[PDB]
RNA sequence: GCGAGAGCUAACUUCCGUAGCCGAGAGGGAAACAACCCAGACCAUCAGCUAAGGUCCCUAAAUGAUCGCUCAGUGGUUAA
RNA sequence: GAUGUCGGCUCGUCGCAUCCUGGGGCUGAAGAAGGUCCCAAGGGUUGGGCUGUUCGCCCAUUAAAGCGGCACGCGAGCUG
RNA sequence: ACCGCUGAAAGCAUCUAAGCGGGAAGCCAGCCCCAAGAUGAGUUCUCCCACUGAGGUAAGACUCCCGGAAGACC
C-alpha cells in the first residue's frame, strides 16, 4: 500500500543493542502529491507523487501546467502508488515505523554485455585439458534434427543489469524525522544517488 | 450462352457462336425464355409468344490464344495456336 | 413407487411455476423440482403422478415425493441429529452458537454453523444438531463426524447415538 | 459464383437453392439456369416472380 | 459479364445470444459476415454486414461445459507452459468464447482476418447498446 | 482400495453402485472395496 | 485384393500364380498422399446432366423427411 | 559427388511405467518404523576410489541419491 | 485418488442420474519482472492552435559540446 521515493545514499556500520547491523541510508525527501487518480475519473485508484526538485527554467510549459493543477512546485520525478490516499504531502514520518518490514525497489547497476558465466552462472569449460573454449563460451544450444531451433527465452549472452528490482522484507532500523533519513538493514539494489521506492510490506510473513 | 441469345435487350450488337449462313442482315429468329419488355415479367413457354429478331453484323475471327501443355520429368511440352471463330448479331426484336 | 403423503394443517404447499414454496410455523422453505413432473394437492392429502412409466419418470417420482415429505416433516416438527463424543478426554464447548471441538488435537476445532442450523450441548460428551432443512442438518453433522473418524481399535471421535463399530483390535 | 448468388436470392423470400432449381425442373416452363444469377442480382422483382413460380410448381 | 461491386451496403445488425446454443449462433454470425445475402455477391471484397453480439455471457451449451470443451491457448515457446482452460473457466473473458468461436469459421487469408474486424461481441444487456450509434436492426437466429 | 479391471462379487454383501461413469462396489467388509478406476 | 510358400497368420518383408492401377496417366474424391474409389485429358466457351463422394461454417450442395438408438464427445486407436 | 562413430565435459528441455517430498485406500496397519496400491511431474535427485567406459562394485552421506526420450540429444560447442 | 450428506430405479441398500460438501509440492489466482506493434495500437494530466501561396512558425525536440555508478555502436 503506502510508500515513498528517495535516494540511496550509502551503507555503513551501526550497532543496535549488542550486535553489528549493516544498514543502507536512504533519503526519503518530502514527496508532494501532484495528482489523485480516482478510479471514477480514471479507472483505478492511485496517487502520483513527486521527488527531486527542479528549476522552473528547466521545466516544460506543459509540465508546468501539470504542476499548476495542485500547485506545489516543479519536481523532476513523478511516480504512482496504490491504496495510498492521505491529505497534505508525503513525508516518511507517520508512514514508516522503526521495526516495520518494507519492500525496497530500485534500478540495479547494469553490467552491460556480460557473458553467461556472469549472466546466468553457467560454468564454461576446462582451462587446461586442451581447449579453445576456456572461460565462457556455452556448450550446445539444443538437440539435433529435432526442433532444429533454440528455445524461446533461453540462456545466452545479453545485457545484464539495469533491471527493476524489489527486495522484500527489510527491517526499518532507525528513522530520523526532520532529516528526512531512513536506515534499512541490509542492501538495496542500484547505485548511490540512485532512485529507490520504499513500499509498505506487500505480502509478508 | 449455348446458342441463341434470348432475354430482354435494348438493341445491342453482341458476339456469339457462328450462325452458318454467311453474309449480312440474315434475319435470325430466336425463342425467348424471359424478358422485361415494358416492365412485364414473362416466364418460359409463354415467352414463345414473343420472338427476337437479329441481323448478322460480321463474321469476325476470335482472339489469338496459344495452347501450351507440359508434364514435368517426362518432357512433354506442347505448343499450338488457336482462335475460335464467331459472328456478331445486332439485336432488334420484340 | 410412492403415493401416500402425510400433509397436516400447519403446512402450506404452493405449486407456482417450477419453484415449489412450502410455508410452515418453523419457517418457510423453498424446494425446486421438475416442470414435466405433475404434482398437486388432490382433495386433502398430496398426490404425485408421473408422465411416463419407464425409469426417467419413476426415479424422479420417488425422489420428489421423498423430498416434499421431508419439507413437511421439517416445518411440522423439525429435524435433529444426536451425536456422541466417545473416547478419553474428549469434550465440546459452546461459544454463543458455534460448536467448540476438543478431541486429541493440539488446538481446539471451532465450527461455525451456516444460516438455519443451530448446535446444542446438553452434556459435555454429547452433541446435538438442530435445524429446519434436513439436508443442511445432515451435511453439518457430517462435518462434525468428519473431524475424528472412529478408529478401528477403540472407536473414538463422533458417532450417531448407538453406532455399531467393530474394533479390529491390534494385539 | 452463380450458385452462391442464386441460393441467396432464393433465401430472401423463404426458399433455398435446392427447392428453387427443383421448382424449375418440375415445370418444363422455366429453363433459364444460366444467367439466372444476373437476374437475382439486377432485377429483384423478376426473380421474386420466378420464386413464386417455383413454389407454385411444387406443393 | 456479371455484376460489379459497390459499397453502399453496411448494415449494422445485432444478434442476441441469450439462451441460444453456441453452434447456431456461431455459424449464423460467420455466415452473415462472409456474405449472407451478398450485395453484389462478390468474393473479392468483404460485403458482409456488421455483426454485434449482445449478452454472450448467457450463452447456452449441452452438458460438457466443465468437461471436454477445453479451449487451448498456447504461447510462443510452450516449454511446459501449455495453457489450457475449461470453457466455463472463461467467465474471465466471455467475449473471447464467442469471438474466438466464430473466427475459426472464417477464412485464414488476408481478407479473412480483415473480416474478423466486423465482428463485435459484448457481454451484457443494455450496456452494449451504448456502443451502437448507427443502425440497430436486431435479427434473431431462428 | 484395490484397482481391478475385473470387478466381481466375492460374498453376499457386495453391492455394485454405478457412479459418475465409474464402477464401484459398496460392502460392509472394507477389504471388498474393488474399483476399476 | 484373392490363392500359396518362407517369416512370429510380423514388416512399406521376401518368393511364385492371377486381376487391376502406378511405371509413361491429367482430371474429381479420400485434409495432405504412386497404388485405393470414380474416371482415360484433340482444341475453344462467364452452357447443361451425372459418377466416386457430400450437402451447418472455413469450399459447391436440403442445421432435409419418418421411425429408432447412443449421456458417451463414443464417432474421433485394440483385446482377453 | 559423405547422415562424423563410443564415452566424458558443456548446455538444456520432455514423458511418467514416481527415487524424495504432497494427498489417499487397504494391511498379517497398536505406536514408531514399514509393506502394497491409487492420484500427483512443482521442485529437487551430493562428493569420491578403480575402469575409456555407458553399466557395475566400493568409501562417506543423503528426503532422495528415479528410469527413459530427444540422430543411444549435444564434435560449423570442447575434448580425443 | 479418495472420503461424505440428502436420496430413486432393487416401496431395502447406495457418494449419484437431479443437487451439494471436503480434499494434493499439481491447475488457476496470489509473489517478482516484461508487456499497446494488445495494427481491436488502450486511459489520464498538461501545453501550442485556428497561419501562408510546399514553405516562415508555436508548443517541443534534434544536431553540436562537456560529462556519467549508461554503454560494443546506437
Ligand atoms: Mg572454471
Ligand atoms: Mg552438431
Ligand atoms: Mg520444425
Ligand atoms: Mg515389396
Ligand atoms: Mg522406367
Ligand atoms: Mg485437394
Ligand atoms: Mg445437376
Ligand atoms: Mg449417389
Ligand atoms: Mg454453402
Ligand atoms: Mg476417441
Ligand atoms: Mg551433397
Ligand atoms: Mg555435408
Ligand atoms: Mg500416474
Ligand atoms: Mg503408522
Ligand atoms: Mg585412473
Ligand atoms: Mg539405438
Ligand atoms: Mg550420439
Ligand atoms: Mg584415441
Ligand atoms: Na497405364
Ligand atoms: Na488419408
Ligand atoms: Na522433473
Ligand atoms: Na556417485
Ligand atoms: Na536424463
Ligand atoms: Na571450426
Amino acid at each position: 500500500m503506502k510508500g515513498i521515493l528517495g535516494t540511496k545514499i550509502g551503507m555503513t556500520q551501526i550497532w543496535k543493542n549488542d550486535r553489528a547491523i549493516p544498514v543502507t541510508v536512504v533519503l526519503a525527501g518530502p514527496c508532494p502529491i501532484v495528482q489523485r487518480k480516482t478510479a471514477q475519473t480514471d479507472g483505478y485508484e492511485a496517487v502520483q507523487i513527486g521527488y527531486a526538485p527542479k528549476a522552473e527554467r528547466k521545466v516544460n510549459k506543459p509540465m508546468q501546467g501539470h504542476f499548476a493543477k495542485a500547485g506545489v512546485a516543479p519536481t523532476r520525478i513523478l511516480r504512482e502508488f496504490r491504496g495510498f490516499a492521505p491529505d497534505g504531502d508525503s513525508v516518511n514520518v507517520d508512514i514508516f515505523a522503526e521495526g516495520e518490514k518494507i519492500d525496497a525497489t530500485g534500478t540495479s547497476k547494469g553490467k552491460g554485455t556480460q557473458g553467461v558465466m556472469k549472466r546466468w552462472n553457467f560454468a564454461g569449460g576446462p582451462a587446461s585439458h586442451g581447449s579453445k573454449k576456456w572461460h565462457r563460451r556455452p556448450g550446445s544450444i539444443g538437440q539435433r534434427k529435432t526442433p532444429g531451433r533454440v528455445y524461446k527465452g533461453k540462456r545466452m549472452a545479453g545485457h545484464m543489469g539495469m533491471e527493476r528490482v524489489t527486495v522484500q522484507n527489510l527491517e526499518v532500523v532507525e528513522i530520523r524525522a526532520g532529516e528526512n533519513l531512513i536506515l534499512v538493514k541490509g542492501a538495496i539494489p542500484g547505485a548511490n544517488g540512485g532512485l529507490v521506492v520504499l513500499r509498505s510490506a506487500a505480502k509478508a510473513s | 450462352i449455348q446458342t441463341g441469345g434470348k432475354q430482354y435487350r435494348v438493341s445491342e450488337g453482341d458476339v456469339i457462336r457462328v450462325e452458318s449462313l454467311q453474309g449480312e442482315a440474315g434475319d435470325k429468329v430466336e425463342l425467348k425464355a424471359l424478358f422485361v419488355g415494358g416492365e412485364q415479367t414473362v416466364f418460359g413457354e409463354d415467352a414463345g409468344k414473343y420472338t427476337v429478331q437479329a441481323e448478322v453484323v460480321e463474321h469476325g475471327r476470335g482472339k489469338k490464344i496459344y495452347i501450351r501443355k507440359y508434364k514435368s520429368g517426362v518432357q512433354y511440352r506442347r505448343r499450338t495456336g488457336h482462335r475460335q471463330n464467331f459472328t456478331a448479331i445486332k439485336i432488334l426484336g420484340i | 413407487g410412492k403415493q401416500p403423503i402425510a400433509v397436516p394443517s400447519g403446512v402450506t404447499v404452493n405449486a407456482q411455476d417450477g419453484v415449489f414454496k412450502v410455508k410452515g410455523p418453523k419457517g418457510e422453505l423453498t424446494v425446486p423440482y421438475n416442470t414435466e413432473l405433475t404434482v398437486r394437492q388432490d382433495g386433502d392429502q398430496l398426490l404425485v403422478e408421473r408422465p411416463s412409466d419407464a425409469q426417467k419418470h419413476r426415479a424422479l417420482h420417488g425422489l420428489t415425493r421423498t423430498l416434499v415429505a421431508n419439507a413437511v416433516k421439517g416445518v411440522s416438527d423439525g429435524y435433529t441429529i444426536n451425536l456422541e463424543l466417545r473416547g478419553v478426554g474428549f469434550r465440546a464447548k459452546l461459544t454463543g452458537k458455534a460448536l467448540e471441538m476438543n478431541i486429541g488435537y493440539s488446538h481446539p476445532v471451532i465450527i461455525e454453523p451456516p444460516a438455519g442450523v443451530t448446535f446444542a450441548v446438553p452434556e459435555p460428551t454429547r452433541i446435538d444438531v438442530s435445524g429446519i432443512d434436513k439436508q443442511l442438518v445432515g451435511q453439518v453433522a457430517a462435518n462434525v463426524r468428519k473431524v475424528r473418524k472412529p478408529d478401528a481399535y477403540h472407536g473414538k471421535g463422533v458417532r450417531f447415538v448407538g453406532e455399531q463399530i467393530a474394533l479390529k483390535a491390534g494385539k | 459464383l452463380w450458385i452462391q448468388r442464386i441460393n441467396a436470392g432464393a433465401r430472401l423470400h423463404g426458399m433455398n437453392y435446392s427447392t428453387f432449381i427443383n421448382g424449375l425442373k418440375r415445370a418444363n416452363i422455366d429453363l433459364n439456369r444460366k444467367v439466372l444469377a444476373d437476374i437475382a442480382a439486377r432485377e429483384p422483382e423478376a426473380f421474386k416472380a420466378l420464386v413464386d413460380a417455383s413454389r407454385n410448381a411444387r406443393q | 459479364k456479371t455484376y460489379i461491386p459497390k459499397n453502399d451496403e453496411q448494415n449494422w445488425v445485432v444478434v442476441d445470444a441469450s439462451g441460444v446454443p453456441l453452434g447456431r449462433l456461431a455459424t449464423l454470425i460467420a455466415s452473415r459476415i462472409r456474405g449472407k445475402h451478398r450485395p453484389d455477391f462478390t468474393p473479392n471484397m468483404i460485403q458482409g454486414d456488421f455483426v454485434v453480439v449482445i449478452n454472450a455471457a448467457q450463452v447456452a451449451l449441452t452438458g460438457k461445459k466443465l468437461d471436454d470443451k477445453v479451449y487451448t491457448r498456447y504461447t510462443g515457446y510452450q516449454g511446459g507452459l501449455k495453457t489450457e482452460t475449461a470453457r466455463e473457466a472463461l467467465s474471465k473473458h466471455p467475449e473471447r468464447v464467442i469471438e474466438h468461436a466464430v473466427f475459426g469459421m472464417l477464412p485464414k487469408g488476408r481478407q479473412g482476418r480483415a473480416m474478423h474486424t466486423r465482428l463485435k461481441v459484448y457481454a451484457g444487456e443494455t450496456h452494449p447498446h451504448s456502443a451502437q450509434k448507427p443502425q440497430v436492426l436486431k435479427t434473431q437466429p431462428l | 482400495m484395490k484397482v481391478r479391471s475385473s470387478v466381481k462379487k466375492m460374498c453376499d454383501n457386495c453391492k455394485v453402485v454405478r457412479r459418475h461413469g465409474r464402477v464401484l462396489v459398496i460392502c460392509s467388509n472394507v477389504k471388498h472395496k474393488q474399483r476399476q478406476g
